[PDB]
């Protein structure tokens, strides 16, 4: 539907195609689609889609079919808002027409979180050294910003073929690179995932690039 | 080995969306009538005796009344869905606690508010409308719930 | 009786021309105010009724009082059964005309206003600007732990100093930075509930403590 998805849903197809993959943007909802290019056969009936929550009854839900890119048609089920119970065994029921079982799995809605690519980044002189302060602002609509840790990146150039990572701690959504090289014009993005044990799920989209140049020496 | 509940933040995401609940609820005019009572936990601390009361002795009060809530709750969303015009705002709301319950109801059943339940030991209160429902569901969760998960959380 | 002056002038300035209501152990309420007035004024003038929602309304016996500045106040202390915290307490305050006066709800809870911590004690730390300030929650305060802190320091009104940073809830403990070498500092306290079960007022700023900083320069 809108590219949000599309996009997002690309990062996970290099993840295991042939497999279900759910994931949640907000622990308030989720989804889960597989993709799988076929013949004129494939419509409207002919996969059932069914799920249910710890000790409660089974649903089905209603299911998505769509065209991708790449030629293939995509299937998904967005669960009712009601059912996005994190913390709660979620297993995964899937079918097609006759009585043929293609995928079943079991999850918990906040251990697959992909969360929108963080906002508001914006480099900045280290007024009291040659460093750069990093400060950021977390996703939007994203609960649990205090369980959240992000991965700056650190390029010299597409081409410059020498980059440096580091790792930012769960809540801290600024950081500044100390040691680093003058009269160079460097860049940053970030990107975020959530903490484990209590969470997880997949890196986030990395935010639109930054660009600066450290003063001298 | 986690008894999350005791994470401080990954409860105080629900006492949150309460307050969004709120937040909505009371901007809300007759859109917001139960027509019916929903018989709600009664949401009212008295520190000189909660104080005085034992873990376990809460973990009851708290059980009994977060079960009573998510009856509630469902016959809320029950009684909204057969509406004809169904608040899409409230909808939502109604919705993350309907949720909301089922993840906590499981939380507690961890620190072992249930075995502390039918251990025999030594009230009414109705909302006619949404806008008193999350009210009472707030205070229950930032009130003897949260008052609660604390000392237990040893 | 005494401190009481404290935290309701304490309160007053803040917001003078209203309805104050307040807590303490969380165990009690007590609400006021002070209007200025000559030809007329006293207790058979106004009338107080307040309700615990899904309560019978009920009267509170209001009292009156001199104040330092020459106008009178008037007080309730809700009868300690009725401090029921976490449910919509609405208030009505009522002259004898039956004109409305005063109207408000609110949450016990949400008004508690802690006296000011004690023992606060800042020490050196051997490091550069680096300060050690211990201290302990207000007396007789039930929760420590939702109870959230908040630290000045000033070079002393000899340069125009201030500086504010705020605490963990439950955290009795700060180390602060980079503070200027010799200097006479000023390390003050306040203290509050957190949210969102609590809320109320700025605690009043606890006994000072003083100290200055050696010569960690170059």
């Amino acid at each position: 539907p809108d590219p949000k998805f599309e996009s997002k849903a690309a990062l996970l197809a290099a993840r295991g195609p042939e497999e279900l993959l759910c994931f949640t943007e907000r622990l308030e909802d989720l989804v889960c689609f597989w993709e799988e290019a076929a013949s004129a056969g494939v419509g409207p009936g002919q996969y059932s889609f069914s799920y249910q929550l710890e000790d409660e009854p089974w649903k089905l839900c209603r299911l998505h079919q769509a065209p991708t890119a790449r030629g293939a048609v995509r299937f998904w089920c967005s669960l009712p808002t009601a059912d996005t119970s994190s913390f709660v065994p979620l297993e995964l029921r899937v079918t097609a027409a006759s009585g043929a079982p293609r995928y079943h799995r079991v999850i918990h809605i906040n251990e697959v979180v992909l969360l929108d690519a963080p906002v508001g980044l914006v480099a900045r002189l280290a007024d009291e050294s040659g460093h750069v302060v990093l400060r950021w602002l977390p996703p939007p609509e994203t609960p649990m910003t205090s369980h959240i840790r992000y991965e700056v990146d650190v390029s010299a150039g597409q081409g410059a073929g020498s980059v440096q990572r580091v790792e930012i701690l769960e809540g801290r959504t600024e950081c500044v690179l100390s040691n680093l090289r003058g009269r160079t014009r460097y860049t940053f993005a970030v990107r975020a995932r959530m903490a484990e044990p209590s969470f997880g799920g997949f890196w986030s989209e990395w935010s639109e690039p930054v660009s600066l140049l450290t003063p001298s020496d | 080995p986690p008894r999350l509940i005791c994470d401080s933040r990954v409860l105080e995401r629900y006492l949150l969306e309460a307050k969004e609940a709120e937040k909505i609820t009371t901007g809300c005019a007759e859109h917001c009538s139960l027509n019916e009572k929903i018989t709600v936990p009664d949401t009212k601390v008295n520190f000189y005796a909660w104080k005085r009361m034992e873990v376990g002795q809460q973990a009851v009060e708290v059980w009994q009344g977060l079960a009573l809530l998510s009856e509630a709750v469902l016959r809320g969303q029950a009684l909204l869905v057969k509406s004809s015009q169904p608040w899409e705002p409230l909808q939502l709301h109604v919705d993350k606690a309907v949720s909301g319950l089922r993840s906590l109801t499981t939380l507690l059943r961890a620190l072992g508010a249930q075995k502390e339940a039918i251990s025999p030991p030594d009230r009414t209160i109705t909302a006619d409308t949404f806008r008193k429902l999350f009210r009472v569901y707030s205070n229950f969760l930032r009130g003897k719930l949260k008052l609660y998960t604390g000392e237990a959380c040893r």
